[PDB]
């Protein structure tokens, strides 16, 4: 159950990396990118 | 590309499914945090739940964000073709 949470968080970062292919391929966005990786590791730190 | 509306449309549709994604991900993760099937709160903590839920919220919103706005790039950019052939009648 602690191991279901780090899968889902990996799962997580999975898909957060699915969408930083997306937005580079949808070519001063560079804080698009940033917000979203704030918050994505916020979800990441707590659940480790 | 950004020339091409057919083509925003379809990133649109992609950003459309990366938000369901999150969507479905995040009720999960919930679920988990909770931690249910007699299990009192050894499970995952007040605050850092509003954090996460937080942080799920803002990610759907920048998603749906980013699909609103290529969705109004191609309605903006037809409607400019359209008005330009017009008034080349």
């Amino acid at each position: 159950h602690g191991a279901m949470i780090r899968a889902q968080a990996g799962l997580l970062e999975a898909e957060h990396q699915a969408i930083v292919r997306d937005v580079l391929a949808a070519g001063a966005c560079q804080e698009f990118i940033t917000q979203l990786g704030r918050n994505f590791q916020v979800i990441y730190e707590q659940a480790n | 590309f950004m020339t091409d509306p057919h083509a925003m449309r379809d990133m649109a549709g992609r950003f459309e499914v990366h938000a369901q994604t999150v969507e479905d991900e995040a009720r999960r993760m919930w679920a988990s945090a909770q931690n249910i099937s007699s299990g009192m709160a050894e499970a995952t903590s007040l605050d850092t739940m509003a954090q996460m839920n937080q942080a799920f919220r803002n990610i759907v919103n920048m998603l749906h964000g980013v699909r609103d706005g290529l969705v109004r790039d191609a309605n903006n950019y037809e409607q400019q073709e359209q008005a330009s052939q017009q008034i080349l009648s």
